[PDB]
């Protein structure tokens, strides 16, 4: 049994090298978003009619 | 084969008194059965002889 | 004990009419319990002058115990959506019946 | 930004399944909540939601 | 027809006529299990996929003569294609929906009858009554507790039987034709279900649910009954309390106490007999409890009790390994002892005839309100742990484990003499005699017992003499937790021996139950 | 400000936030972590931790093995497989003198199930290596498969319907001198294929686990189940193990072993709780261990019995494992990718693979047979987990005081994997020295506890099998959130089972009220977008809104209407119990109450019982109304077998003739076909006498019959 | 079967005892130990289970 | 997520040989209660002929 | 096995079976076919013989 009192840990040491990159599906943070703030068009519903 | 064609459960309680007939029983065999003549049960059976033998070994 | 002696017709008790607004089974789970409490002291020798029933939840439940509202102050219940003063409301009417002329 | 990607239908049911997200949350919460409610016999949902 | 041509096609070919002439009815099933498909996995994943599709829900041939191909909005309903592995044509949901809104309609007059049981758990429901939430500390014991109220409480072999007369009439095994109890039941179902279309396996299921009986391993805190254990996610929380009550109908039998009764009964007249076994297995072969023979009770029914016990044992079963002392189901659980016969001279010049265990055991004790732990070495009382509802409980329970326990300390601590007999006038073996009198007073032998403090951790806490909560000092070995233990969670049944006396011996020598030990109260038969 | 949720543990201790550290709630989406030269890995790492043992030739396979039991003294703390069998006989005879009895009533238990069990249980396994084929295959379809070749081979005993009887079939079929395999060519025109196997081809093929970890084929899963069963009948007697009990009776373990070490401790005492993981498992179980264990075991039963629970270990102590596929070779210069199977990476050079790969092959190379290695020491993972879960609690009862005879003494847990020890000693030198005596047994007995996972803190506080025990508090995450989606049987089945799910975790899982209404309107949610069933009244544009438009304009109590049909959805806590259409039977509209509930719709289908009512996931049980809703989805789709459907077409009319057939299993004596006969011709003579049919379908049918009759007395 | 066909008892004894067997038959085949029992017997006597 | 992986999969299975333009589209709800519709993107699959 | 022959019999004829078994230095519980076939053969005897 090693004592383990205060002094004994240590913080753990992260790999070097370059900066890591995004690798998300999605933009997260910096998305912009066209936007339609009532969608009473004709044949309203369909994703394309939409976009 | 003699008693006649294989009848259907449900249909034997046209049956008279002691008749015997050919009946299909679980799943899918024939065999013959027969009315009741005796009113006993399978329920004293062995009794006497479980006495008997009882007193025997005893 | 001696008048309930003097009866021999108990069947199993069940619920012919029952309490539309409120606790039927529990009633005949007390009504059971009171039976079983008098056979069991008709089973004591030294019997004292009275007997109290023990804590059931069929007891409670009948008697309202564990239906009765709790206490809290006005200012840690205000926020009750459905938290209205009693209901001092006039009883609805009722028409005339006859069993209370044969009363 | 356009960019190549790939996606797998055990992915796409696991992107669908990301609402589940949600209850996790609660459920680290609400222990809480509970476990203060269990020392002191009370409610605490106003105390914590609205305090 | 249609079923014998099949049969004809099917023995044309050589394996076909082989398998069907080779293989006997009796092992049908287990060419059942020789399914050469492939099992979906994630089926989630799977509907999921399928939902998209134009017809991923399968229907049968007649469905083309009653739903036309299109709806009034041209959109096509089923497809004249077919499954892969049978002729069921190809629909999509619109065919579904289009049967519910359009569909020929009929009464549903036997679905309420076949689905009591859902039916009856939307009347306890509709009928209950609430009660204001209580939020406290809980403590959920765990324990066996039943599933479906409403049930018949019979064998599965039972069940079977009844579904196959009331839904399979002219299909029934030769134990029907060669029967004769011919259970109302089954007359009641056959005349509730004359002219139902539901489907016959349905019907079949429906009534094995109906009629069986189910028990669980829960953590339950308040009511046990089968309709307080329906709602228990509604009733018990984590922290939180609801007072709930269901408002349907309860069906609690009486058998068990009528057999503890036939049980006492026998034990207790058998005991004085000449030949206690044969006398006891005649009275059990031709005895009824309310209309059914006992010997399918005792079978059937769950009991735990010395006399019922002992029963088992002279007619051959298996039987728990543990004896309920003192209103307690023992049970041990570490160590081995042996058993020793020894003369004990008491505080009141009494000399008794015991047989102590000699050994480092451990046991655990279940009560009606209490859950004890003890380990006791050779004649010495080394550790005991109890926890109970109210005070009195944990007195009576710390009671018998110390009688039981049966230390030479308290035997010096006996005051008056124990000379108990049972309402038979049958002398009372020493221990009993000895729980009986520290029952009726024990405040001498707290006294002279033992004291000793006691380091103050979370959890647990002491007892004075006086039984009351001390966190400073308690007895010797004698402690309560302030959280609930958990009961017993298996039972070991092993073969046992049985003497003409009743008593019955363990393998090992050792004895087990007595008749003596049985309880002599009296109660009355249902 | 950065948030930095790890602060949390400052004030929420680590036992009571213990959700936080859980990443996933389900499956992750990738399931990697298995190869080739992860075999390899594990065969050359097996045989290092043994390799001190001796070297002998197999007579039969020609396979080196090797021999560790009563190797030298391991003498540094690296994991050693070198156990003694003295020592595990001692502590054997110690664990039986503790608990008397315990062996010889298992040993009664287990020849009860040799005795009743049957062939077809092993279709219930999971994926496994038929030989026949040389490839995994369905549990069901390998076991007819093997059949097949069997009555080929003229073996039949497992005609009998007895799982002994196909282990005395596998008996005749490895002493066999050549073994004989028949394929068909299904397209284009039909063929046909003979192969013959020599005696040690049939060998190494019974003795041979395919890794996709592992799966042995039918050869050696029964003689496994049988050990298995034993080992399970002797840990149900033991309050220390860990299996098979489930959630709730864990927590009831855990508790009673730390109250019964903790409140026993005296003021004079410390006491201290190991939480510990063994170093690798299957790794330095060797297989002579248990065979010594079982024969202590099964002392003084009959022959037969020990014999067939000694076949196992037998057989895995000379067993062999598959390399997989093989490897994949790509070529930048011309883009070309090939494939290389891994039988012929016993004779390719060692240039083309990377200098690990390297070092794996020319270590393994010694040890090919037939493309397969052969493992002797160690074991594979999911077999005998129950057996090592006896021994570990065998060791830990050793550990009383008497055997100990000094003041230091040990309890705790054992569940294969991981454990949890518990020391009582007088001071701390007490405590290292009980501690040093257990982990020194423990490594005589071939047992060793992962130095760096394991760690020592006073008792109160352990994890044991994700369940971390904090001072009486137990919080379990062992399998963490359930998956609430719908489960994808159809409409009325995956709504009861999602409301289902909901209402058990609320009991056991310990989930709260308001997260148990959320979960509900989750499912609502997607219950209703996955069967395109929206509210009658919204506005969603799927393929089924326009019939369900139709029907809402057409009801009049549009409560009543089922979810599925466009209806509001009236679940809660109160009635998560309650199925579906008898939860809102009262209000449904004569009509739509007629339509919905008609016996004669054709979407309704029902399966055998085992099937009716219930879901395979472990399986589960759920209640619904059998209504239009409950349709079956579409089936998505060298065999020794001509047919693959065979008996599936056979059991199939059956049920016509005998619809009892598919509730109970069915009992005769007579062959099928005469049943069938029989029951045509009773129910045609009874369909005439009624007045439904008339002369030429009976004179047909009579015909048939006789000539079914002459078909099958030929 | 019997010498000269001169079964002694009545056709209902005969009956109860055929009918007796066959239960216990059907009951020995509903609980999985008919294949067994059957098997054990060789000629005139039964075996022990040989492995 | 949940939007973009939904239409995704239905039209995999729904355009098993086609090249699908797949707009990113997301609804919402304004201080003002109005049902907003935002366009994140758009998404071109391959082929779907996936088993 | 062994427990289907002493539920579905009379509790003597296992008896019977037992002793005459024990005669032969036998026990049930390692052979089981033979204490079933006894307990039929005393059965059928006992049947043979009942009610005349
Ligand atoms: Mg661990």
């Amino acid at each position: 049994i090693e004592p383990f009192l205060r002094t004994t840990p240590r913080p753990l040491r992260l790999p070097d090298g370059p900066p890591c990159s995004q690798r998300s599906k999605f933009l997260l943070m910096d998305a912009l978003k066209l936007s339609i703030e009532d969608p009473s068009h004709e044949g309203e519903g369909i994703p394309l009619y939409d976009a | 084969k003699r008693y006649g064609p294989a009848l259907s459960i449900n249909e034997l309680s046209n049956l008279a008194k002691g008749e015997k007939a050919n009946v299909l029983i679980g799943q899918g065999d024939v065999v013959l059965v027969m009315k009741r003549k005796r009113d006993s049960s399978i329920l004293t059976d062995s009794q006497t002889a479980t006495k008997r033998i009882r007193m025997a070994i005893n | 004990i001696k008048c309930m002696k003097t009866f021999f017709g108990w069947k199993e008790p069940n619920i012919i009419k029952p309490h539309e607004k409120g606790i039927n089974p529990n009633y005949l789970l007390t009504w059971k319990q009171v039976l079983a409490e008098l056979q069991d002291i008709k089973n004591e020798e030294k019997i004292p002058r009275t007997k109290n029933m023990k804590k059931t939840s069929q007891l409670k439940w009948a008697l309202g115990e564990n239906m009765a509202p709790e206490k809290v102050d006005f200012e840690d219940c205000k926020d009750v959506n459905d938290l209205k003063q009693y209901d001092s409301d006039e009883p609805e009417p009722r028409s005339l019946a006859c069993w209370i002329q044969s009363e | 930004y356009v960019r190549t990607n790939g996606t797998s239908k055990i992915k796409m049911k696991w992107g669908m399944e990301m609402r589940r997200c949600l209850l996790q949350s609660l459920q680290q919460i609400e222990s809480m909540i509970e476990a203060e409610s269990s020392v002191k016999e009370k409610d605490l949902t106003k105390e914590f939601f609205e305090n | 027809m249609e079923r014998i041509k099949e049969l004809r096609d099917l023995m044309s070919q050589s394996r076909t006529r082989e398998i069907l002439t080779k293989t006997t009815v009796d092992h049908m099933a287990i060419i059942k299990k020789y399914t050469s498909g492939r099992q979906e996995k994630n089926p989630a994943l799977r509907m999921k996929w399928m939902m998209a599709m134009k017809y991923p829900i399968t229907a049968d041939k007649r469905i083309m003569e009653m739903i036309p191909e299109r709806n009034e909005q041209r959109q096509t309903l089923w497809s004249k294609t077919n499954d892969a592995g049978s002729d069921r044509v190809m629909v999509s949901p619109l065919a579904v929906t289009w049967w519910n809104r359009n569909g020929p309609t009929t009464s549903t007059v036997h679905y309420p009858k076949v689905y009591k049981t859902y039916f009856e758990k939307v009347e306890r429901l509709k009928h209950g009554t609430f009660g204001p939430v209580h939020f406290r500390n809980q403590v959920k014991i765990r324990r066996r507790v039943d599933i479906n109220p409403g049930h018949a409480d019979l064998s599965a072999k039972e069940a079977q039987d009844v579904i196959m007369e009331v839904v399979f009439p002219n299909e029934v095994g030769a134990r029907i034709l060669t029967s004769e109890s011919q259970l109302t039941i089954t007359k009641e179902k056959k005349k509730e279900l004359q002219d139902c279309k539901i489907a016959p396996l349905m019907v079949a299921y429906m009534l094995e649910r109906e009629l069986v009986r189910k028990t669980r391993f829960l953590p339950v805190a308040g009511g046990t009954s089968s309709v307080y254990i329906e709602v228990l996610h509604l009733t018990q929380g984590t922290c939180w309390e609801q007072m709930y009550t269901p408002g349907g109908e309860v069906r609690n039998d009486d058998v068990d106490q009528s057999l503890i009764i036939a049980a006492r009964n026998i034990v207790r007249r058998a005991t004085v007999s000449a030949d206690p076994l044969a006398s006891l297995l005649e009275m059990c072969h031709s005895t009824q409890i309310g209309g059914v023979r006992m010997v399918d009770i005792l079978r059937q029914n769950p009991t735990e009790e010395q006399a019922v016990d002992i029963c088992k044992a002279a007619m051959g079963l298996r039987i728990s390994s543990s004896f309920s002392f003192g209103g307690f189901t023992f049970k041990r659980t570490s160590g081995s002892s042996v058993k020793r016969e020894e003369e004990v001279l008491t505080g009141n010049l009494q000399t008794l005839k015991i047989r102590v265990h000699e050994g480092y055991e451990e046991f655990t004790m279940v009560g009606r309100r209490a859950t004890a732990i003890l380990r006791k070495a050779t004649r010495r009382l080394i550790q005991l742990i109890v926890s109970g509802k109210d005070e009195q409980s944990i007195a009576e329970a710390i009671i018998v484990a110390m009688v039981f326990s049966q230390e030479d300390c308290m035997i010096k601590a006996v005051r008056g003499d124990l000379n108990f007999v049972n309402r038979a006038n049958q002398r009372l073996n020493p221990m009993h005699q000895l729980l009986r009198h520290f029952q009726k007073d024990a405040k001498v032998l707290f006294q002279n017992w033992g004291i000793e403090p006691i380091d103050n951790v979370m959890g647990m806490i002491g007892i004075l003499p006086d039984m009351t909560p001390s966190t400073e000092m308690s007895l010797r070995g004698v402690r309560v937790s302030k959280m609930g233990v958990d009961e017993y969670s298996s039972t070991e049944r092993v073969v046992v021996s049985i003497d003409r006396f009743l008593r019955v011996r363990d393998q090992r020598g050792n004895v087990l139950l007595s008749p003596e030990e049985v309880s002599e109260t009296q109660g009355t038969e249902k | 400000m950065d948030v930095n949720p790890t602060l949390l543990f400052l004030k929420v201790p680590v036992q009571n936030a213990i959700s936080t550290t859980f990443p996933y709630t389900g499956d992750p989406p990738y399931s990697h972590g298995t190869g080739t030269g992860y075999t390899m890995d594990t065969v050359n790492r097996t045989h290092k931790y043994s390799e001190k043992g001796k070297w002998t030739t197999n007579t039969e396979t020609g396979a080196p093995q090797l021999n560790p039991i009563d190797g030298p003294l391991p003498e540094d703390n690296e994991p050693s497989g070198y156990a003694q069998t003295d020592c595990v006989l001692e502590a054997m005879a110690f664990l039986e003198e503790s608990h008397p009895g315990i062996f010889e009533n298992s040993c009664l238990e287990t020849m009860e199930i040799v005795q009743q069990t049957r062939v077809d249980k092993l279709t219930q396994g999971r994926q496994t290596y038929d030989w026949t084929l040389n490839r995994n295959q369905p549990a069901a379809t390998a076991l007819a498969n093997t059949i097949e070749v069997f009555r080929s081979n003229g073996l039949t005993a497992n005609e009998s319907g007895r799982l002994i009887d196909f282990l005395k079939d596998v008996m005749d079929s490895m002493d066999k001198e050549e073994m004989e395999i028949t394929t068909h060519f299904q397209r284009r025109t039909i063929g046909k294929k003979k192969q013959r196997l020599n005696k040690r081809s049939y060998l190494i093929r019974a003795l041979t686990l395919n890794t996709m970890i592992a799966t042995p084929g039918m050869q050696i899963r029964g003689f496994v189940y049988f050990v298995e069963a034993l080992a399970r009948s002797i840990c149900e007697k033991l309050e220390q193990s860990g299996l098979p009990v489930g959630g709730n009776e864990k927590k009831a373990k855990l508790a009673n072993v730390v109250r019964k070490m903790m409140t026993n401790s005296q003021d004079t005492e410390l006491s201290f709780t190991i939480t510990g993981d063994n170093t690798k498992w299957n790794e330095n179980q060797n297989p002579r261990m248990f065979l010594a264990m079982i024969t202590y075991i099964t002392r003084n039963q009959p022959e037969w019995f020990r014999n067939v629970l000694s076949i196992a270990p037998i057989m895995f102590s000379n067993k062999m494992a598959r390399l997989g596929k093989g490897y994949m070779f790509e070529s930048k210069s011309m883009k070309l990718r090939t494939q290389v199977p891994a039988e012929m990476l016993a004779n390719i050079d060692l240039k083309y693979f990377n200098k690990s790969t390297r070092e794996k092959i020319e270590k393994i190379r010694p040890l090919l047979i037939d493309g397969t290695a052969s493992l002797s020491p160690g074991m594979m993972m999911g077999m005998f987990n129950m057996l090592s879960t006896v021994l570990g609690v065998s060791i830990l009862n050793l550990g009383q005081k008497k055997y100990t005879k000094t003041t230091y003494w040990w309890d705790g847990l054992q569940s294969s994997d991981d454990f949890a020890l518990i020391v009582n000693a007088p001071n701390h030198e007490g405590i290292q020295a009980g501690v040093d005596r257990f982990y020194r047994t423990c490594k005589l007995v071939g047992i060793n506890m992962s130095k760096k996972k394991s760690y020592i803190n006073r008792t109160g506080t352990f994890e044991f099998t994700s369940f971390f025990y904090r001072y009486g508090f137990v919080a379990n995450f062992s399998m963490e959130l359930p998956s609430f989606g719908v489960s994808g049987i159809n409409e009325s089945a995956d709504m009861s089972v999602g409301v289902t799910v909901i209402k058990n975790n609320m009991i056991n899982n310990d989930l709260g009220p308001a997260t148990a209404q959320m979960a509900l309107q989750l499912f609502i949610k997607d219950y209703r977008y996955t069967y395109r069933c929206h509210r009658g009244d919204t506005q969603i544009q799927t393929r089924r809104a326009f019939e369900l438009g139709k029907l809402w304009e057409q009801t009049r109590s549009k409560a009543g209407l089922l979810v599925s049909d466009g209806g509001p959805n009236l679940y809660n806590i109160r009635n998560l119990h309650i199925p579906e259409v008898c939860l809102k039977w009262e209000l449904m509209d004569e009509d739509y109450q007629g339509r919905l509930c008609n016996p004669m719709n054709p979407f309704v289908s029902h399966k055998e019982i085992d099937s009716v009512n219930n879901a395979v996931v472990k399986s589960m049980e759920y209640d619904a109304v059998a209504t239009t809703h409950s349709w079956i989805p579409k089936r998505n789709r060298r065999g020794i077998l001509e047919d693959e459907q065979m008996y599936q077409k056979c059991c199939n009319l059956f049920e016509k003739f005998f619809p009892s057939s598919s509730y109970r299993r069915p009992v005769g004596i007579s062959s099928m076909v005469e049943a069938m006969v029989s029951r045509a011709r009773i129910d045609a003579r009874i369909d005439f006498e009624s007045g439904r049919i008339k002369k030429e379908e009976f004179a047909e049918i009579m015909k048939i019959c006789s000539t079914i009759e002459e078909l099958r007395r030929q | 079967m019997a010498t000269k066909a001169d079964y002694t008892l009545d056709e209902e004894s005969r009956a109860r005892i055929k009918t007796r067997l066959f239960t216990i038959r059907q009951e020995m085949a509903s609980r999985g130990l008919w294949d067994s029992f059957r098997q054990s017997e060789r000629g005139e006597e039964t075996i022990e289970e040989r492995f | 997520g949940v939007y973009i992986n939904t239409a995704l999969l239905n039209a995999s299975c729904a355009a098993m040989d086609d090249f699908q333009l797949i707009p990113m589209i997301s609804k919402c709800i304004t201080k003002e209660g109005r049902r907003k519709t935002n366009l994140y993107g758009f998404i071109i699959k391959g082929r779907s002929h996936l088993r | 096995m062994e427990d289907f022959v002493r539920q579905c019999f009379n509790p003597m004829i296992v008896e019977l079976a037992e002793k005459a078994m024990k005669e032969y230095g036998e026990d049930p519980k390692i052979e089981t076919n033979k204490f079933a076939s006894i307990c039929t053969h005393l059965e059928v005897c006992f049947m043979y013989s009942d009610f005349h």
